[PDB]
């Protein structure tokens, strides 16, 4: 009698291939799947970030850990101050509070900007500070994401050639003036008859800065704004104009209303305008028109060792006081820049404006220490090498791939009976 | 017909492995069980499954390092670099399941292997899984104690 | 006694290795092979592409289909009309056809230019038409590959300060002028006693032009040719110029004989050039020597949401007319440009000019649907990954390797014997 | 030898398939054929070439996207492109090699299963494609049954 | 228990490839040897390991074309590179470990097969690497020729 | 009696895994190794490269071999003179040897430079040769990563208007002048009464010199440099000024102390900068104070038809003499540049100066015929994909990665057992 082991298969049994033996089984598990997607903010090295903040991550508030929308782990690794922004620190202006932003960390992660907004009613001439306040920060995130470190340098070596010139004063600007530009105007300038010689100044931006190598400055090479000619004429003779030069002569900023139209809103008066350039150390030179002088006092400083794409969070107040967009704009229109945005108001713990639920959870990341990739779609942890949709860049890291779940090939389960040669 | 071939059943039918018998009175007329104790088959295709995560986890703990500065999806790119790994997955799948296959076969081979020398030798191989027992030396009890069924 | 089956080989029998098991055979055949590649143009996606043409892809045309190069399904993806070309719209010469360009593709195919070749015996004080031609269309292809969409913008808003300047007139082009520049002069300007005052003038490209958005506009920044200053100082006092200048001053155009040497021509008289500058949305600022004031009036604006490299089809009349090259070196010299060039001459089956043999095979590509790669050596179908020779970049899609048949490998064929062990 | 052995012959001589057989006498003196009917053999191998379409498919599908604005050649570029994608052909190759060889191989296990089946038990297995028929219980139309010549 | 398995041995115990008897008074009680003569196997591992050269050869033949101008090692894209490599290297390893495997174990039964036409068919198989020689028609000069211990 | 051959392990085997079988082993050898890394210079196509250099590669040396750093078949590979070197042959400064350096290679390697280091005591009033030298060759070496080719052009056209003015000479130096710039001086320019005439010249960088086409020019665009204006109106009427334009009139280098701060060292006297630029072929333009004119007279032509970041070789003394490390910090600060330093001083087997055993094993490289990989540290041979340490960028080739050794598989060894199934 033969006695015989018998292998058979059903009709719910499907024949999966392989190099070496074929499988027949009934069911079949996907080989590997999706990672999820988390929103918010993160790093991939939790031994090189860098956070500069406000108030909501200042550790040193009465009010911490209510006031704060990051926990005290990470608030110490932001540089932050109470009332504090980049930008009140480019400019100084009478009465707010003046912090020297500095550190290095090749993530970088920026959450202010909210200390001047429109709700701060600062004027000092200002043309459009939201407008000025988008060309900053569009210059900094620009040079922050080639850079391993920033500071605030809070004095540039400046000299004005003027001898008879003295420091000029605003009662829109709190009867004081910005610590940047400064403001140098002749009394003497009088259209009667007195015309007045052209002003002169120079002003270095350094090599570097404390521990800070510079290899990059933004600036603001600022200008006033007038209606037209006429108008300007009741200040003083010519055209306006108001030029910077590098060592050389050649021109890289200004205003010079020799060459360019006036434009200048009707009856609004004069103003002022205050676009950020990014500028190599050296020493520039500055002509004015003799009775207006603007000279650049300040700067932020860079390197260009290298830093990964940077972090930039919403900051606004809540709905009660008035806010702008212009981070989101500026980090929008930025290469390298991610930006982190509620979809619900600013409600505090502390106050209205401080300690906001849904901020400490998209902050939270900041925080973990096994997110391996950072994107504009959010954070994911190494699981998987999929997602099941993009990671919108910017993004750095190890950044998983979109394929559709019907291409993840599957193994077989369930009962199983091998096959090999033709059976025939 | 014995470990070397799978062979194919109708609507109801359950699929697997079962016990096949011969001729007798000349000529018989063959006849198929209604599957074994072979646990440790079932045991074995555990087994071999649950090695599957080791060549699994190595493809999910590498993934390529990347940096993009840019504002707008890369889509086309993006697709190409997915479809160059699903087409590396594809490779691992392929060697997995011949891995599985042929580790399965080998599984088989010792199960048979087994119920050979316990009727040692009554058995008598005819290739891997049969066997030509002589229903002479070898009653019912006999091949009950040599083929559990 | 022992009975066996007997494997044996001859030979000719070779060895070939796997990974768990050898094959002995006296065949093989390769693995695969090259995919043919096909001169002219195309397309790796139907659904989005735009051409942009002239007579030769006209279905309107009265001669139509045997005056095209393409046949009715491609025309209607083309934006053309007969007689037309970039550049006629561009300048918008007197009598000559002015059609509105306009539409959105990432593949983008240009198949005109012929229609301001030296046969159309333009004048209007031209140095150089062809040099024009070829600076223009390279300002065209380098702003149109890294853009979505395309228009042309037939009247930028323009403003003049002179009260007394009147609109010039010449008999070398056709007793009227331009579109664009407008040329504006001033009577009363006669070296006699009166020199005049410098003419000044601005200029707007817009943030966008019906639903097109501009964030680039091709223009020209055109400007008068002297021989020297003494025939300069038969028309005007002091040198020669005309100086383009952005909002705030910079100098970004035009031609200064203050500071730059006269290259006029010798005894040609004064001309007129005008190279094609790329820039960004705003208000310029224009000025000029008294007596001369030219002023853009229109421009091509662009989109910088990404396209991908463009096809040029080569747009020359047939033997008896006279035509250029222009648009060929400006493709040569452009990044991001694949040239279609014929190797016969134009012969037409409507008139001599109008539906070519050769073109109408080149163009057939537009075309088909199963074109994965467009390159400069031609397209290919995704049948293999593998070409005999290179394509030559610039090329997009799923763009196939050059290795040499030799490094394709082979698998065995006709009667096969395994083998595995050591067999010893 | 019998299936697990692939000998060599010299100039003239067929290779393939062939029957051969023993002793006899005491000591007897070997003889080998001219090949048999073996067409399963040849429709197998027919089947096999033609499953390689399957994995050869899969690699002509698989074309990377790239988008180059240069207007000369980047020739080393594009060679370490060619040569990498040539190496993972060469891979697939020696896979594809590999499953032929051992396919092939179950089924002439398949086909010398069948034959032990046919004579049974008076084949009696001496590893795969080798049997002693005992000359005795079998005469010559016996072994022609079994064997097919 | 003869090739299909491989056994675990304590302390001391020499590891490798013996020969190992069976019953006899009923019931008996095993016996295992101290290794034999098997240089065939000495041999055929030697050749397999040098014969793995082929696929290390080809792998360290590939070296990717490379350019940069860059005056700071760009040090995640290049450990990425080395990362990517490494797993394609894994690959290849579990090939050849494989391919080793099977090759040796093919040596293996040829080396069985041989001893089953030695005794042939005093031999009578049992599974690879194992026989029933019953010691009536075999004395004991008889099982050393046949077995070669 | 059942008679069996049985596979038996220790607890000294290791079980090693496969796809379709498994291997126990006791000892296991890594699978591939690391490959040496080689100090030095060297190509990894003999065919294609090009060498410049001076005496120490200068077959024409009367002591050669013994004065060179190289043997006779390297020797034949390098464009060089005894005594010569790039910034040399760029101004051309009196008695020294004047060498036309030209040649293609897609590799390249420059090895001179100390032919003009602060021994050689050329003064010309030169503020500072050495910060002139450094901003030399960083404009070659970035213009060569670029280029196929190279040549020197040894003369430009120029023009001057002036018919008065005469070619400058000065006792520091030699009591002649400069190959380039040339200098012209108007001798009735006196501050008495008369200011004189603005000063203009043309000079023309060509499209090509012999058979070398021209894309890029290395020129130097120089101009005195004054401590105040005081000190300069005691040879000038106004401010020091010396401005080049391009044929349109915009400036591209110079000087205007009009604009700009003087920056000359207290009490220096008059000073020449000479920065150098990359710049398009065309005709260029100048105006200068009536005083004193500048012009380009030689350029070094460079195509853009690609190159390979190209070796720098330390071009210094024995410790005798007076060197500089100028092209070290060229090279470090260029893209591209990969540079080749001594760790010992320069001792010579000729001279004290010429045939450096170190050197010669730093250039021995040069050299061999089968390395693959350059880089900055070093070269290697085709052995295996790996390094035990990163190659520094610049590099290029078949360039070695780092991993761990712990991270290169093993192979089993040794007396080998297979097992497969699960044995149970
Ligand atoms: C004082 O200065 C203020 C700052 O200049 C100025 O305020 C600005 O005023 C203008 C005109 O009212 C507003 O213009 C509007 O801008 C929006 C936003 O555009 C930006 O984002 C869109 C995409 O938005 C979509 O997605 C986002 C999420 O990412 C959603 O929130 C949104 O709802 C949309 O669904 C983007 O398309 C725009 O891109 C343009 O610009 C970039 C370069 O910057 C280009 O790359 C791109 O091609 C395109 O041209 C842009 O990034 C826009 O959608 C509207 O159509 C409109 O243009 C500004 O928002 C506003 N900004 C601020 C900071 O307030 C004041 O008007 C001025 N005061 C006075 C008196 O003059
Ligand atoms: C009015 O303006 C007209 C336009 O400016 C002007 O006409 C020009 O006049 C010049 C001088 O007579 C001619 O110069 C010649 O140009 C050719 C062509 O050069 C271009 O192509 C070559 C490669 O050609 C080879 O391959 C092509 C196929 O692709 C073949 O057809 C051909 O036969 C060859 O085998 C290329 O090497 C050139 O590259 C140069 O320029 C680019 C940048 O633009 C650089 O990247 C590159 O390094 C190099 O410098 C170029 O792309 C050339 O081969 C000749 O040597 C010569 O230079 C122009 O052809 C001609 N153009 C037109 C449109 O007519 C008129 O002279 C002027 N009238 C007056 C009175 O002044
Ligand atoms: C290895 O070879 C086998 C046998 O040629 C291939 O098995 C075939 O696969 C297809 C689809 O998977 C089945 O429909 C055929 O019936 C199979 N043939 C046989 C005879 O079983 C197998 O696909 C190959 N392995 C790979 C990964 O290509
Ligand atoms: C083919 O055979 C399989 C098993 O050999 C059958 O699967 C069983 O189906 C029942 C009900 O669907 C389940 O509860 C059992 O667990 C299954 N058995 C196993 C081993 O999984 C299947 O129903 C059969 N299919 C057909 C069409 O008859
Ligand atoms: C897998 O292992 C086998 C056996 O070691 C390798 O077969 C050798 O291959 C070379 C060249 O292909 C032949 O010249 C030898 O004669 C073969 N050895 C034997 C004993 O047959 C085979 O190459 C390995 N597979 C791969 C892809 O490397
Ligand atoms: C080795 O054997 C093969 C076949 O085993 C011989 O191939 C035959 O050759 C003839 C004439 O060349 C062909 O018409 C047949 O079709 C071939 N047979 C097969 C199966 O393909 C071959 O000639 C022999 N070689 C030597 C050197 O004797
Ligand atoms: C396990 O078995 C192996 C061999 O089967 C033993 O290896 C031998 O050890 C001695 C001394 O260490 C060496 O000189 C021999 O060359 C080894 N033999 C072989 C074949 O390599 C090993 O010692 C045993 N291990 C234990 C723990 O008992
Ligand atoms: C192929 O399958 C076998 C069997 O499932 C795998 O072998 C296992 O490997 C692990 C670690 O290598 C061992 O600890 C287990 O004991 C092995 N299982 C058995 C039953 O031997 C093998 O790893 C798989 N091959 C690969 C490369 O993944
Ligand atoms: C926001 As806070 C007040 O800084
Ligand atoms: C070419 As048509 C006439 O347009
Ligand atoms: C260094 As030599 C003297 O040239």
């Amino acid at each position: 009698e033969l006695i015989c082991i018998v292998q058979r298969v059903n009709e719910s049994f499907s024949l999966h291939s392989g190099f070496g033996g074929n499988v027949y089984s009934m069911k079949t598990e996907p080989m590997t799947g999706f990672t999820n997607v988390t929103k918010g903010a993160s790093v991939i090295n939790q031994k090189d970030w860098i956070g500069f903040g406000d108030s909501r991550t200042d550790l040193t508030n009465d009010q911490f850990p209510a006031s704060s929308d990051v926990p005290l782990a990470v608030a110490k690794k932001f540089r932050s101050l109470s009332g504090a922004s980049l930008m009140l620190s480019a400019f100084g202006p009478p009465g707010k509070v003046d912090y020297l932003y500095q550190g290095c960390g090749k993530e970088k992660v920026f959450y202010e900007g909210v200390n001047w907004s429109p709700e701060a009613g600062i004027d000092c001439f200002g043309s459009n500070w939201t407008q000025t306040k988008k060309d900053f920060y569009s210059r900094i995130y620009e040079a922050a994401r080639s850079s391993t470190c920033m500071t605030l340098v809070n004095s540039l070596d400046t000299k004005i050639s003027s001898t008879t010139a003295t420091a000029g004063t605003a009662s829109s600007c709190s009867s004081s003036w910005m610590k940047s530009p400064l403001w140098y105007a002749e009394s003497s300038v009088n259209p009667p008859q007195v015309c007045g010689t052209e002003q002169s100044a120079t002003f270095t931006l350094p090599t570097s800065f404390g521990i800070y190598k510079c290899n990059k400055h933004v600036v603001q090479l600022c200008y006033f704004v007038y209606e037209n000619k006429a108008k300007f004429n009741t200040f003083g003779c010519g055209d306006y104009y108001q030029n910077y030069y590098d060592g050389n002569g050649n021109l890289i900023g200004g205003m010079d209303n020799r060459v360019a139209a006036y434009r200048g809103i009707a009856n609004a008066g004069v103003k002022i305008e205050c676009p950020s350039k990014i500028l190599n150390p050296g020493t520039y030179s500055i002509k004015s028109t003799p009775r207006f002088l603007l000279v650049p006092k300040r700067s932020y400083c860079f390197d260009t060792d290298g830093g990964y794409p940077i972090q930039v969070v919403q900051s606004e107040w809540s709905a009660s006081r008035r806010s702008d967009n212009a981070t989101e704009e500026a980090c929008l229109q930025t290469e390298g820049c991610i930006f982190i945005k509620k979809t619900t108001p600013y409600v505090g713990e502390a106050d209205d404006n401080h300690g906001d639920i849904e901020m400490r959870q998209l902050l939270s990341g900041l925080g973990n220490n096994d997110t391996v990739c950072v994107s504009q779609s959010g954070y994911t942890k190494g699981e998987t090498p999929f997602v099941k949709d993009y990671l919108s860049p910017p993004k750095y890291g190890r950044c998983q791939l979109k394929t559709d779940s019907g291409r993840i090939p599957t193994l077989p389960s369930g009962l199983i009976i091998p096959q090999a040669g033709t059976d025939s | 017909f014995g470990l070397l071939f799978v062979g194919f059943v109708a609507g109801g039918v359950a699929g697997g492995y079962f016990w096949g018998r011969s001729n007798g009175g000349g000529g018989g007329a063959s006849v198929s069980s209604t599957q074994a104790g072979f646990d440790k088959i079932g045991k074995d295709i555990q087994q071999l499954r649950n090695d599957t995560n080791a060549a699994i986890e190595g493809f999910n703990g590498r993934i390529a390092h990347d940096e993009q500065a840019i504002k707008n999806l890369a889509k086309e790119i993006e697709d190409a670099r997915a479809e160059a790994l699903v087409g590396e997955l594809g490779i691992i799948r392929s060697l997995i399941v011949a891995n599985i296959s042929m580790n399965l076969k080998e599984s088989l081979y010792e199960l048979a292997n087994q119920i050979t020398k316990r009727g040692g030798g009554i058995a008598q191989e005819a290739g891997p899984g049969c066997w030509y027992v002589d229903s002479e030396n070898c009653d019912a009890s006999c091949k009950e104690y040599i083929f559990n069924f």
